């Protein structure tokens, strides 16, 4: 059918500019060109119809114009409200299409997290697993990297490390480290750190604490 | 009023 | 006004085919509009599937012309989606919406797995401190969720009764199954008195667990 493709794949802006995205049609589409807005875990969301109509109950920020194969959606101020996924459709022919999506990304002032260390629970180590996970709270950007000690010595296996979904208050980010280990592992080692770098610390962030530790 | 590809 | 809430199985093995349910309130599918099935891939790109009209007209992606089947129950209020010989690469997340000025109308959505997997609860453990770190005015606490296997996972504190602060984690696959976890912070006055539960839902395995978080003794 007809292809819309949407050119910035990406993007990232801070609260107050303006944001300009783009759509356009392997073929002309008239004006039947509708812009949709997707939150984390949210289903779409029309914004704007007819290529320009701003739809019901959808604020003044946004707008929209283009005609037949060129169209673009304006934010006239971006708010940290915005964070989304932003897709556009066209539904002139036959086989309605959409473009690939653009997505959102607010910006802000930098921010150093919170790291929490959590132990095993008595309850998992029963079925002869251990579970030690590092959390990293509110903190910006995105970037941050963790690292493992066991003993004082690197451990790079048996971690799986994992994202939130930016806020849509602070725009700050958070994540976890999860290190896993077996009973008898986790049993022979005392100390377990965790350790992470990020650029708004000049040094390492350093959590830990002792099993013999209750 | 439904957009032509609608049928 | 116009609701839409799809259903249907959250997991079917290839070669079998899938059916969902529309239900539409507020609304008759005999009125006007057209109404639509859409689903997003796992990439987040989006497919038209097709559609019925008022009338019992349907319309339908060529590229899914022989595998696909929309009917309608007028006197129900529904239309249905019967998508023959499911490969794995039909796991998505399948909508049913009114098209007209576009989509301004979508249910919420109902996620399907196309595997020939073995189904999975997931084991819960809970994130207490280690004592020593008293953050004092502000505590956080966790809930491990892993070991499960389709996709879905509901997690919730106090019932949605504790609802700020709350920061919980995407899955992610290890070897075959999936893990996450959800982290709440509270104050220090509340949390040893008051207790905080996280409610874990897991519905193809119709798995509806509750765990209390107790302190470090």
């Amino acid at each position: 059918d007809i292809v819309m493709t949407q050119s910035p794949k990406s993007m990232g802006m801070s609260v107050g500019e303006a944001v300009t995205l783009n759509c356009k049609a392997s073929e002309n589409v008239g004006t039947y060109v509708s812009w949709y807005q997707q939150k984390p875990g949210q289903s779409p969301v029309l914004l704007i119809y007819g290529a320009s109509n701003r739809y019901t109950g959808v604020p003044d920020r946004f707008t929209g114009s283009g005609s037949a194969t060129d169209f673009t959606l304006t934010i006239s101020s971006v708010q940290a409200d915005d964070d989304a996924d932003y897709y556009c459709g066209q539904s002139y022919s036959s086989p309605l299409t959409f473009g690939g999506g653009t997505k959102l990304e607010l910006k802000r002032a930098d921010a150093a997290p919170t790291s929490s260390i959590f132990p095993p629970s008595s309850e998992q180590l029963s079925s002869g697993g251990a579970s030690v996970v590092c959390f990293l709270n509110s903190f910006y950007p995105k970037s941050i990297a963790v690292k493992w000690k066991v003993d004082g010595s690197k451990r790079a296996n048996g971690t799986a490390n994992s994202w939130t979904d930016q806020d849509s208050a602070s725009s700050t980010y958070s994540m976890s480290s999860t290190l896993t280990l077996t009973k008898d592992k986790y049993e022979r080692h005392n100390s377990y750190t965790c350790e992470a770098t990020h650029k708004t610390s000049s040094s390492p962030v350093v959590k830990s604490f002792n099993r013999n530790e209750c | 009023q439904l957009d032509p590809a609608f049928g | 006004q116009v609701t839409l809430s799809q259903s249907g199985p959250g997991l079917v093995k290839p070669s079998q085919s899938l059916s969902l349910t529309c239900t539409v309130t507020s609304y008759s599918i005999t009125s006007d509009y057209a109404w639509n099935w859409i689903r997003q891939f796992a990439g987040q790109s989006l497919e038209w599937m097709g559609y019925i009209s008022y009338s019992g007209s349907t319309s339908y992606n060529p590229s899914l012309k022989s595998r696909i089947s929309i009917t309608r129950d007028t006197s129900k209020n529904q239309f249905f989606l019967q998508l023959n010989s499911v490969t794995t690469d039909d796991t998505a997340t399948y909508y049913c919406a009114r098209g007209g000025t576009g989509f301004p109308y979508w249910g919420t959505g109902t996620n399907v797995t196309v595997s020939a997997a073995s189904t999975t609860a997931p084991s819960v453990f809970p994130l207490v401190p280690g004592s020593a770190t008293a953050a004092a005015s502000a505590v956080t606490l966790g809930c491990l969720v892993k070991g499960y296997f389709p996709e879905p996972v509901t997690v919730a504190w106090n019932e949605g009764a504790l609802s700020s602060g709350v920061l919980t984690v995407s899955a992610v696959l290890q070897s075959g199954l999936y893990t996450l976890s959800s982290n709440t912070t509270v104050a220090s006055g509340t949390w040893p008195s008051a207790s905080v539960t996280c409610l874990v839902a897991h519905p193809k395995s119709s798995t509806a667990a509750d765990k209390k978080i107790e302190p470090k003794d």
